[PDB]
């Protein structure tokens, strides 16, 4: 597992870009920034699934 | 032809004979 | 004992006969190939296994 | 240029007319350059080898 | 020998002496000059050459680098118009407005190191040096100098050329690098010294099976905790949600 | 130096010259210990699941089904394929023996 956060410059580049290619223009290494992520066993999580159809 | 002129024990001039 | 005076006589005058058993004891016919060879081009086993 | 295809062919031969191996040609050249030929025993061995080769090639 | 020893390396001195034993340099030069004379005699009348000449050569000439001399002299029945100097690979040559009757050919053997293994530069420099030298006497101002690198097996000529000599010299050099006896002996001695001799149909089932064993993958979860800014909010995602 | 990267080759057409930096360092080619250990843990968990599923199918793991895990793991997925495997199972105390070998 790994966490990732988008910089405002990265968010602007993603919003401006619309091509869905393998290496689209405007993608930069500074667009994404990893953030600290720690698992825990103290609080249980909740799961939500669509009422009509399945998530798959 | 294929003549091979002498180098050793000539006793003459240093330069090769014609 | 004093070290014997070094000398170099004729290494061998005749061959065959017993001479062959002599080498057989030490110097027998080994593979004599691909053991003292280096294979200039490629690499056998790992690169720096040694 | 003038325009031609010169057939520059260089071969090593002996007084007997047989083509010589490069080692034999080099030996002949060195013998002629040093001014001294082979000894009597070497000459006899070479003559015997040539006679044996001629006999073998005749059948 | 024509080899220069940069640095007192007795090991290399002994090795080179072993390789060039029994005046091998002089024998190599002699073999080359005789082979070239034989080639020229075999193609004598085709290029209007009256005859060839065996110049009296001092033994040291083979390994004389400071000065030089003549090796082969060509005599003509008719005038040879000569061209300006060009390399062995110079397909296009500019003709010089002069003629000659006697034409000299010189053979220089060199043992080039790594930095000076360019045969063309050496041939050009030595041709422009010996011709305008005072201790080197040439029969005619016009001629050709062929430099041969034994250490790298190269050859190049830069002198003055006449029509019809270009291909003859080219195939002569080719055949003399291919089948010279003395050169073959040099190569064999070098080899001996070096001791070197010659679908969605079956993929669905695979996916289902892999997902069946994906439960065990949740028992080992790793987090890439690196390059964290340590300034933003942290993530406290629970283990149960991640397992689900 | 670039001066040592030039080389010549001669053909009948003439002589042609060619060119090609820093010497690679050893530390670039040796995996770090921490990466080695995490890799070993994950690869041996993978081998455990592969072995149990092969037993479920009543078959023996081949070289190809584990070639993805070749040269990964502190023991050696590779060693799992050595012939002496059965013999080496009784060679207990071998690390201490190798350490004490300096006295013999």
């Amino acid at each position: 597992l790994t966490a990732y956060k988008l910089t405002p410059s990265g968010y602007e580049w993603g919003r401006q870009n619309t091509d869905k290619g393998n290496n689209p223009k405007g993608y930069l290494p500074s667009h994404y920034e990893r953030v600290q992520m720690l698992l825990s066993d103290r609080f249980l999580g909740f799961f939500m699934v669509p009422a009509q159809s399945s998530w798959n | 032809k294929r003549k091979y002129r002498q180098y050793m024990n000539r006793k003459g001039g240093f330069n090769r004979p014609l | 004992k004093p070290l014997p005076a070094p000398l170099d006589g004729q290494r061998k005058k005749r061959g065959g006969r017993r001479y062959r058993k002599m080498k057989e004891r030490l110097g027998l016919t080994e593979i004599r190939k691909q053991a003292n060879r280096m294979s200039f081009g490629e690499i056998e086993e790992d690169a720096y296994q040694e | 240029k003038d325009g031609y295809k010169p057939d520059v062919k260089i071969e090593y031969v002996d007084e007997t007319g047989r083509k010589l191996t490069p080692k034999e040609a080099f030996r002949q050249l060195s013998h002629r350059f040093h001014g001294k030929g082979s000894g009597k025993m070497k000459t006899e061995r070479r003559m015997k080898k040539l006679d044996e080769e001629a006999l073998l090639k005749k059948m | 020998t024509g080899i220069f020893m940069h640095g007192k390396i007795p090991t290399l001195k002994i090795s080179l002496i072993q390789i060039f034993r029994a005046h091998l340099w002089q024998k190599i030069h002699e073999s080359i000059v005789m082979d070239l004379c034989q080639v020229f005699d075999q193609e004598l009348d085709a290029l209007e050459i009256e005859t060839v000449q065996k110049e009296t050569i001092h033994p040291r000439k083979s390994y004389k680098m400071n000065s030089s001399c003549a090796d082969i002299l060509l005599f003509a029945s008719y005038k040879w118009n000569v061209s300006r100097p060009s390399l062995l690979a110079d397909s296009k040559d500019v003709m010089d407005s002069t003629t000659t009757q006697k034409y000299w050919i010189d053979i220089q053997l060199r043992w080039g190191d790594y930095d000076s293994h360019d045969i063309e530069r050496y041939a050009r420099a030595k041709f422009l040096d010996y011709t305008t030298d005072n201790m080197s006497i040439y029969p005619s101002p016009t001629g050709v100098l062929i430099a041969i690198d034994l250490a790298y097996n190269l050859h190049s000529a830069y002198g003055n050329w006449f029509p019809g000599s270009k291909p003859l010299i080219q195939q002569a050099m080719a055949k003399i690098m291919k089948a010279n006896p003395a050169l073959y002996v040099l190569r064999e001695r070098i080899r001996k010294g070096l001791q070197l001799y010659s679908s969605s149909k079956t993929e669905w089932r695979v996916r289902a099976i892999s997902a069946a064993n994906l439960h065990l993958r949740t028992n080992h979860i790793y987090v890439s905790s690196d390059d964290i800014k340590e300034t933003g909010y942290t993530y406290i995602l629970p283990k149960n949600v991640l397992k689900k | 130096p670039q001066s040592d990267l030039r080389w010549s080759k001669q053909t009948d057409v003439g002589i042609t010259h060619f060119r090609s930096q820093l010497i690679p360092n050893l530390y670039r080619y040796i995996q770090p210990w921490e990466s080695e250990f995490i890799d070993s843990q994950r690869v041996w968990a993978e081998y455990a699941l592969k072995r149990q599923e092969a037993i479920a199918q009543n078959r023996r793991l081949t070289l190809e089904d584990l070639e993805d895990s070749w040269d990964r793991g502190i023991p050696r997925i590779n060693t799992l394929f050595q012939k002496d495997r059965h013999t080496l199972a009784y060679d207990k105390g071998w690390r201490v023996r190798t350490d004490f070998k300096q006295y013999q």
